[PDB]
C-alpha cells in the first residue's frame, strides 16, 4: 500500500571555464533512454532522465505536478536538489534567481506558488490559507531566514504522539500574491547568510496547508522546497583556511544523511533502527522519508570528469536511493 | 591542555567536593598553601585544573553555582572552602525550584549570563582550552535544568571541545522524592545533543558497592562521592601525568563511540577493599583485571552482563607490564566472547599511566560502555509514561512556560535512544 | 653521513629514546658534542620525558618540536589541520639539517601505523619529503599492528588510511610487531616482566645494527641503497623481515658451544622472526644477512647452504636470486641495564618473503568488519574525509595483496 520513492536525475550544461580548460563530457546523456551510460560499463536506472538543455516546465510536470496533484490528497510529498559544490542546486527549484524574462530562468518555486494560487482560484471549497517558512541549516544550527534575528535557544524543533514535527521560533506569513511570496524569497535569499560567496547552508522552505477534511478529522498537507548543500568530498585543493571550518561540519552531515538513506533498502546485515536523530536536515526529513508520505528524488551531476568519481558518488547517492 | 570545571546543583557541590579533597592532596597541596608534594613530577603539568593568579597560592580553576545559596556557603565554610578565590562564586538567594524548567526557563535562565562571563574570563585567561567537566545530578531542577541550560549555551559558544557530563541518574528504585523521573527526561532530551561524554552513575550501586564489597554499614555520602573521586581522580589528570601509552579524553571520545549518539558510559573502579582487613598478598594489575568486569564493582543501575559489550577503556595506574595487561585483555576477549560483540575486535581500549595515588602501589580505572544500559532509560522511560499518563504533576511546569509538546518530543527521543540501544545489543 | 633521521610517534619517541640510547653508548659517546637528528610530536608531554631528566643536556635543545595541541590518535584529524600547524616547521628543521650535513645519505623514519600520531602526518611528512628530495633514500619504519592482542579501537583505520599512500612514498620499510617479542622476552629472553622499553632496547639493537655498525669499520659495509634495490625484484616499495638473533639471557651464555651457526640457523626458525606470519609457506625472496662481531665464515659456507639446501624453507621459485650479506667488525654493546648478554657475534637478518600478505589479510579482513557497520564514519569526515577514501583504501590494498601474490607460487 506504499508507493516507492520515485528516482530521477539530471545532468547540467557546461561552463566555458570548465570547457576551456579541457574537461571532457566523461557522462553520456539519454534523457528519454530511462538510463545514463558512465564510461564503458557502468548503466543505471531513472525514472526521469533530464538531459543538459531541459526545461524546467517539464522538471516541473515530470515530477513536480504530479505531486501538486498528490498535494491535493492532504499528504506530504517531498522533492529536494542534490548535488556537488558547482551543479547548479540554485537552478534546480528556482530561488535566489531573478531573471523572470524568459521566466525558464527562475523554476519550479514561482511555478508551483503562481499554480498555487490558480488552485486557490478553482477550489474555492475547502476552507485553505497557506503559510509558509524559509529556514537555515548551518553549522548544524538553524536560523529564521525571514526574520534578521532570533534566538538559537527559542529555535527549537518539536514532536507530538501522532508522529509529525512542529518548529518553533518561526516567522510564519500567509499567503496573498506572488509578488508577496518572492518578496518573502527576495528577503530571505538576501538573509541567507565569491559569486554565490558559499553556497554552503541548506535552505529550506516548507509549503503549509491544512485541508479540513469534511469541523471534523483534519487533513494535514505539507509540500517541501529543501534546497540542499554541495557534496565535496575529496577537496583537500578547495575549502582551506576558516572557510575549512565552514566547509568540514556539513561535510560530516552529508554522509550523515547518506548514512541515513542507505539504510533502509540493504537489509543483509541487521539493518537496525534509521538514525534520523544524528542531523538537524534528518529530522526534518524523517516525516519525508517512507510511509505513505511521498518523496521524489532529483540530483544535478556535472560532465566534468574531474568530478567524475564524485559524479558516480552522486550516483553512489543515486544507486542506493531504494525507498 | 587546560579543563574548567563546573558544580551545579545542590547536589554538585559534594558531587565535586571531594574531588576538590582528592586531587590537591595528589600534588602536595595545603587548604591555603602551596606545592608541598616532595615529588616534582607532580608539578609538571598541574595547568590543566589549575591556574597561578595571586602567583604564591594555587587555584582551582572552577565554577561553583546552585540556586540556593547555604548548599555552598556550607560549602565555603568547609575544610577545603578556603582553597578558592570567592569572586570565582556565582549564585542567588532565589527559590532552587525543584522543577526542571524553573531552573531551565526562568530562575537560573536570569542567571545564566552571569555565569557565562565567569567561563569567557576563565576559558581564555590561559592557553588552550581542552575539556569541560559537567558535575551535578539529574535529582531535581537544579542540576539538571541550569546544568543542560548552561552547556546547551556553551555548545553554541564553544562547538570545539570536550563536554565530560558527570550525570547522576537516579537508582531504578531507591527513589528521592517521587515527584522524580521528569527532571530526568526533559533533562537528558537535551543531554545527547550537546555533550560527547557522559559518565552516568547510580545510586544503589553506589549502595551496592560501599555496603557490600567494602563491608562498612553506614555508606556516609562523602564516602560515595569519595568514591566518584576516585572516578575522575582516575580518568583525566592521571593521563596528563606521564604515561607509557597515556591517552587524553578526544582519544576516549573516539574510541568509546560508536556513533555521535555517544552511548553514556559506565564507570568503576578497580581496588574496592575494606580498610584494614584486606591485607591479600596478591594485590596488582591482574587483580584490577578480573575485577573490573565483574557484575558488582560497577556504578551503573543494570547487570552490565545482561547486554554485549561495545566499548570499554582502562586506565591502569602503576608501573605494570602490557604483555600482562594485553594478555589478560585477551583473556576477556575469550572467556566472555559471547556478551562482548564480535564485529568490533578491539572492545579494549588500553591505557597506561606511570604513577600510583598517594598510598596505594596499584590500582586502575574502568570505563565501560555496554549495551546494557539500554534497561536503565527504558526503565527511566517506564516509570515516566507510568505517572504522565495521570498528567497528576503537569502543574508545576506548565507554570514556568514550559508547553505541552515538548514532553512527547523528549519521550520519542530518549525512547529511540533505547530501540537503538536493542538494535545494537543483538 | 653518520645519518641523521626522524622520530615522530610515543613509541617512535621513546623508541628513539633507547635507541639513540644505544646509538650514544656504543660510539663511546659521553653523556656530554654533535646529536643528529630531530624528535617531533603532537603533546609535549613525552618529549618532556626527555626534556626533563637524563638525555636533556645531551640535546641542542632548539630543535625537540613540540605540539601544544591534542594528541589526536585518528587518522584524518593527525594527516589534516592539527598537524598542518607543525609540518612546516619539522620541514624547516630538516632542511636545515640537511644544509648542515655533507652528503647525506637517507632517511630512516621512526612512527607507528597504531595511532593518529604516526600515520597521516606521517603520511603527507613522507610525500612531502619525496616532493622534496625524491631523488634519495627513503626508509619507513613503523611498529605492525597485532593480530589479537591488539590496542587501539581504531587499530585499523590508521594502518589502513596510511598503506593507501604510504606505499607510494617509501621503497624499503620494516614492519615488525610486538606479540611475537613478546614470545622472545617471556621464552627466549626468559622473563615474565616485558617492558615498553626493553622492547625498545631490542630495535634499538638491530637498527644499532643496520647502519651504526654499518658506518663503522666493515670490510663489507653496505650501502643503504643497496636494500632498496636487493630487496625487492619489483619498484613497488615492498616490506621485507628483520630479526636479531642470539636473544639468551645473562643466564644462558654459559654456553661455550655458541657460534655464528647457531643464531644464523636461529634466523630461520619460524617461531622468531618478530611477526605473526611466520614462514609456514612465505617463500623468501630476498634476504639480508648482516653479520658483526669475531664472525667465522665456515659457519657461512656451511650453514646458509643447509639453509638453502634443506627444500623444506622452499625460496621463490621463479625469482630465487635471494641473498645479500655484509659482515660488519664490530661487536655489540651491552646497555647497563639491558638483558642481551655480551655476545661475541651476531646475526641481524631481514628477508623479503610471501609471507605478509597473510598478515595484511589479517589486518584488512577485520578492517572490513568495523567498516561494515559504516561505524567510526563521523569522526574522519568530521575531519575531512569520505566513503571514497575508505574505498580507495580497500581497492589499494587489494591490489596490493595480488601483488604480493603473483610474486611467490606463480612460477
Ligand atoms: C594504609 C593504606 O594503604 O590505606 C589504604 C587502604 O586501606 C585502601 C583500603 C583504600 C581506602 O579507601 C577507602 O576506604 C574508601 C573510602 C570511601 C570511598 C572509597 C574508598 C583509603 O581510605 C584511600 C587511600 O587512597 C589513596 O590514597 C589514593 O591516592 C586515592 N585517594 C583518595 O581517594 C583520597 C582520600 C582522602 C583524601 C584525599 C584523597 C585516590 C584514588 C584514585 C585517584 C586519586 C586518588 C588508600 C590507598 C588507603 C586509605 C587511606 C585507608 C581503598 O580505596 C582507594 C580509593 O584507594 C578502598 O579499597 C582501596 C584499597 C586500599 O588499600
Ligand atoms: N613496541 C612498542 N609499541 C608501542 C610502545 N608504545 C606504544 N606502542 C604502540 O604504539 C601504538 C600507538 O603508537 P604511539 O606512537 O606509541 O602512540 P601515539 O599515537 O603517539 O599516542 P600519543 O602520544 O597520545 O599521540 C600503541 O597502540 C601501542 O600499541 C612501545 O613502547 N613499544
Ligand atoms: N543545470 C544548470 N542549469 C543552468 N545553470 C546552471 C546549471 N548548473 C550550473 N549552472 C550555473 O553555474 C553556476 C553554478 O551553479 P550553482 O548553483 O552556483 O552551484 P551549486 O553547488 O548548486 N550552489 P547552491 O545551489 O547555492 O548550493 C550557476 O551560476 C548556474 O547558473
Ligand atoms: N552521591 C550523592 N548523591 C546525592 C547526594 N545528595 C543527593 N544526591 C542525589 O542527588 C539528587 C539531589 O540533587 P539536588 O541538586 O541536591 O536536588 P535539587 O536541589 O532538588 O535539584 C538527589 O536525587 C540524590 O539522589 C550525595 O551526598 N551524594
Amino acid at each position: 500500500e506504499e508507493a516507492p520513492v520515485r528516482v530521477a536525475l539530471r545532468v547540467r550544461p557546461l561552463l566555458p571555464k570548465e570547457l576551456l580548460h579541457g574537461h571532457q563530457s566523461c557522462l553520456q546523456v539519454e534523457p528519454g533512454l530511462g538510463r545514463v551510460t558512465l564510461g564503458r560499463d557502468r548503466h543505471f536506472g531513472f525514472h526521469v532522465v533530464l538531459a543538459e538543455d531541459a526545461g524546467q516546465e517539464a522538471v516541473y510536470q515530470a515530477c513536480v505536478q504530479p505531486l501538486l496533484e498528490a498535494f491535493f490528497e492532504g499528504f506530504n510529498a517531498t522533492v529536494f536538489a542534490y548535488g556537488q559544490t558547482g551543479s547548479g542546486k540554485t537552478y534546480t527549484m528556482g530561488e535566489a534567481s531573478v531573471a523572470s524574462l524568459l521566466e525558464d530562468e527562475q523554476g519550479i518555486v514561482p511555478r508551483a506558488m503562481a499554480e498555487a494560487f490558480k488552485l486557490i482560484d478553482e477550489n474555492d471549497l475547502l476552507d485553505c490559507l497557506v503559510h509558509v517558512s524559509y529556514l537555515e541549516v548551518y553549522k548544524e544550527e538553524f536560523r529564521d531566514l525571514l526574520e534578521v534575528g532570533t534566538a538559537s535557544r527559542d529555535i527549537q524543533l518539536r514532536e507530538d504522539e501522532r508522529g509529525n514535527v512542529v518548529l518553533c521560533g518561526v516567522k510564519e506569513v500567509d499567503v496573498e500574491g506572488l509578488d508577496e511570496v518572492l518578496s518573502l524569497l527576495e528577503m530571505g535569499n538576501a538573509a541567507r547568510h565569491l559569486n554565490h560567496l558559499s553556497s554552503r547552508s541548506h535552505t529550506v522552505f516548507t509549503v503549509t496547508l491544512e485541508q479540513r477534511g469534511r469541523p471534523g478529522q483534519l487533513l494535514v498537507s505539507k509540500f517541501h522546497f529543501v534546497d540542499l548543500a554541495g557534496s565535496e568530498r575529496v577537496l583537500k585543493t578547495g575549502s582551506t583556511g576558516e572557510r575549512l571550518k565552514e566547509s568540514i561540519q556539513i561535510n560530516s552531515s552529508l554522509l550523515a544523511l547518506g548514512n541515513v538513506i542507505s539504510a533502509l533498502g540493504d537489509p543483509q546485515r541487521r539493518g537496525s533502527h534509521i538514525p534520523y536523530r544524528d542531523s538537524k536536515i534528518t529530522r526534518i526529513l524523517k516525516d519525508s522519508l517512507g510511509g505513505n508520505a511521498k518523496t521524489v528524488m532529483i540530483a544535478c551531476v556535472s560532465p566534468s570528469s574531474s568530478d567524475f568519481d564524485e559524479t558516480l558518488n552522486t550516483l553512489n547517492y543515486a544507486s542506493r536511493a531504494q525507498n | 591542555r587546560e579543563i574548567v570545571h563546573i558544580q551545579a546543583g545542590q547536589c554538585g557541590n559534594q558531587i565535586g567536593a571531594k574531588f576538590w579533597e582528592v586531587i590537591s592532596d595528589e600534588h602536595g597541596i595545603d587548604p591555603t598553601g602551596s606545592y608541598h608534594g616532595d615529588s616534582d613530577l607532580q608539578l609538571e603539568r598541574i595547568n590543566v585544573y589549575y591556574n597561578e593568579a595571586a602567583g604564591n597560592k594555587y587555584v582551582p580553576r572552577a565554577i561553583l553555582v546552585d540556586l540556593e545559596p547555604g548548599t555552598m556557603d556550607s560549602v565555603r565554610s568547609g575544610p577545603f572552602g578556603q582553597i578558592f578565590r570567592p569572586d570565582n562564586f556565582v549564585f542567588g538567594q532565589s527559590g532552587a525550584g525543584n522543577n526542571w524548567a524553573k531552573g531551565h526557563y526562568t530562575e537560573g535562565a536570569e542567571l545564566v549570563d552571569s555565569v557565562l562571563d565567569v567561563v569567557r574570563k576563565e576559558s581564555e585567561s590561559c592557553d588552550c582550552l581542552q575539556g569541560f567537566q559537567l558535575t551535578h545530578s539529574l535529582g531535581g531542577g537544579t542540576g539538571s535544568g541550569m546544568g543542560t541550560l548552561l552547556i546547551s549555551k556553551i555548545r553554541e559558544e564553544y562547538p570545539d571541545r570536550i563536554m565530560n557530563t558527570f550525570s547522576v541518574v537516579p537508582s531504578p528504585k531507591v527513589s528521592d522524592t517521587v515527584v522524580e523521573p521528569y527532571n530526568a527526561t526533559l533533562s537528558v532530551h537535551q543531554l545527547v545533543e550537546n555533550t560527547d561524554e557522559t559518565y552516568c552513575i547510580d545510586n544503589e550501586a553506589l549502595y551496592d558497592i560501599c555496603f557490600r564489597t567494602l563491608k562498612l554499614t553506614t555508606p556516609t555520602y562523602g564516602d560515595l562521592n569519595h568514591l566518584v573521586s576516585a572516578t575522575m581522580s582516575g580518568v583525566t589528570t592521571c593521563l596528563r601525568f606521564p604515561g607509557q601509552l597515556n591517552a587524553d579524553l578526544r582519544k576516549l571520545a573516539v574510541n568509546m563511540v560508536p556513533f555521535p549518539r555517544l552511548h553514556f558510559f559506565m564507570p568503576g573502579f578497580a581496588p574496592l577493599t575494606s580498610r584494614g582487613s584486606q591485607q591479600y598478598r596478591a594485590l596488582t594489575v591482574p587483580e584490577l583485571t578480573q575485577q573490573m568486569f565483574d557484575a558488582k564493582n560497577m556504578m551503573a543501575a543494570c547487570d552490565p552482563r545482561h547486554g554485549r559489550y561495545l566499548t570499554v577503556a582502562a586506565v591502569f595506574r602503576g608501573r605494570m607490564s602490557m604483555k600482562e595487561v594485553d594478555e589478560q585483555m585477551l583473556n576477556v576477549q575469550n572467556k566472555n566472547s559471547s556478551y562482548f560483540v564480535e564485529w568490533i575486535p578491539n572492545n579494549v581500549k588500553t591505557a597506561v599511566c606511570d604513577i600510583p595515588p598517594r598510598g596505594l602501589k596499584m590500582s586502575a580505572t574502568f570505563i565501560g560502555n555496554s549495551t546494557a544500559i539500554q534497561e536503565l532509560f527504558k526503565r527511566i522511560s517506564e516509570q515516566f509514561t507510568a505517572m504522565f499518563r495521570r498528567k497528576a504533576f503537569l502543574h508545576w511546569y506548565t507554570g514556568e512556560g514550559m508547553d505541552e509538546m515538548e514532553f512527547t518530543e523528549a519521550e520519542s527521543n530518549m525512547n529511540d535512544l533505547v530501540s537503538e540501544y536493542q538494535q545494537y545489543q543483538d | 653521513r653518520e645519518c641523521i633521521s626522524i622520530h615522530v610517534g610515543q613509541a617512535g619517541v621513546q623508541i628513539g629514546n633507547a635507541c639513540w640510547e644505544l646509538y650514544c653508548l656504543e660510539h663511546g659517546i659521553q653523556p656530554d658534542h654533535v646529536p643528529r637528528a630531530v624528535f617531533v610530536d603532537l603533546e609535549p608531554t613525552v618529549i618532556d620525558e626527555v626534556r626533563t631528566g637524563t638525555y636533556r643536556q645531551l640535546f641542542h635543545p632548539e630543535q625537540l618540536i613540540t605540539g601544544k595541541e591534542d594528541a589526536a590518535n585518528n587518522y584524518a584529524r593527525g594527516h589534516y589541520t592539527i598537524g598542518k600547524e607543525i609540518i612546516d616547521l619539522v620541514l624547516d628543521r630538516i632542511r636545515k639539517l640537511a644544509d648542515q650535513c655533507t652528503g647525506l645519505q637517507g632517511f630512516s623514519v621512526f612512527h607507528s601505523f597504531g595511532g593518529g600520531t604516526g600515520s597521516g602526518f606521517t603520511s603527507l611528512l613522507m610525500e612531502r619529503l619525496s616532493v622534496d628530495y625524491g631523488k634519495k633514500s627513503k626508509l619507513e619504519f613503523s611498529i605492525y599492528p597485532a593480530p589479537q592482542v591488539s590496542t587501539a579501537v581504531v587499530e585499523p583505520y590508521n594502518s589502513i588510511l596510511t598503506t593507501h599512500t604510504t606505499l607510494e612514498h617509501s621503497d624499503c620499510a620494516f614492519m615488525v610487531d610486538n606479540e611475537a617479542i613478546y614470545d622472545i622476552c617471556r621464552r627466549n629472553l626468559d622473563i615474565e616482566r616485558p617492558t615498553y622499553t626493553n622492547l625498545n632496547r631490542l630495535i634499538g639493537q638491530i637498527v644499532s645494527s643496520i647502519t651504526a655498525s654499518l658506518r663503522f669499520d666493515g670490510a663489507l659495509n653496505v650501502d643503504l641503497t643497496e636494500f632498496q634495490t636487493n630487496l625487492v625484484p619489483y619498484p613497488r616499495a615492498h616490506f621485507p623481515l628483520a630479526t636479531y638473533a642470539p636473544v639468551i639471557s645473562a643466564e644462558k651464555a654459559y654456553h661455550e658451544q655458541l657460534s655464528v651457526a647457531e643464531i644464523t640457523n636461529a634466523c630461520f626458525e619460524p617461531a622468531n622472526q618478530m611477526v605473526k606470519c611466520d614462514p609456514r609457506h612465505g617463500k623468501y625472496m630476498a634476504c639480508c644477512l648482516l653479520y658483526r662481531g669475531d664472525v667465522v665464515p665456515k659457519d657461512v659456507n656451511a650453514a646458509i647452504a643447509t639453509i638453502k639446501t634443506k627444500r623444506t624453507i622452499q625460496f621463490v621459485d621463479w625469482c630465487p636470486t635471494g641473498f645479500k650479506v655484509g659482515i660488519n667488525y664490530e661487536p655489540p654493546t651491552v646497555v647497563p641495564g639491558g638483558d642481551l648478554a655480551k655476545v661475541q657475534r651476531a646475526v641481524c637478518m631481514l628477508s623479503n618473503t610471501t609471507a605478509i600478505a597473510e598478515a595484511w589479510a589479517r589486518l584488512d579482513h577485520k578492517f572490513d568488519l568495523m567498516y561494515a557497520k559504516r561505524a567510526f564514519v563521523h569522526w574522519y569526515v568530521g575531519e575531512g574525509m569520505e566513503e571514497g577514501e575508505f574505498s580507495e583504501a580497500r581497492e589499494d590494498m587489494a591490489a596490493l595483496e595480488k601483488d604480493y601474490e603473483e610474486v611467490g607460487v606463480d612460477s
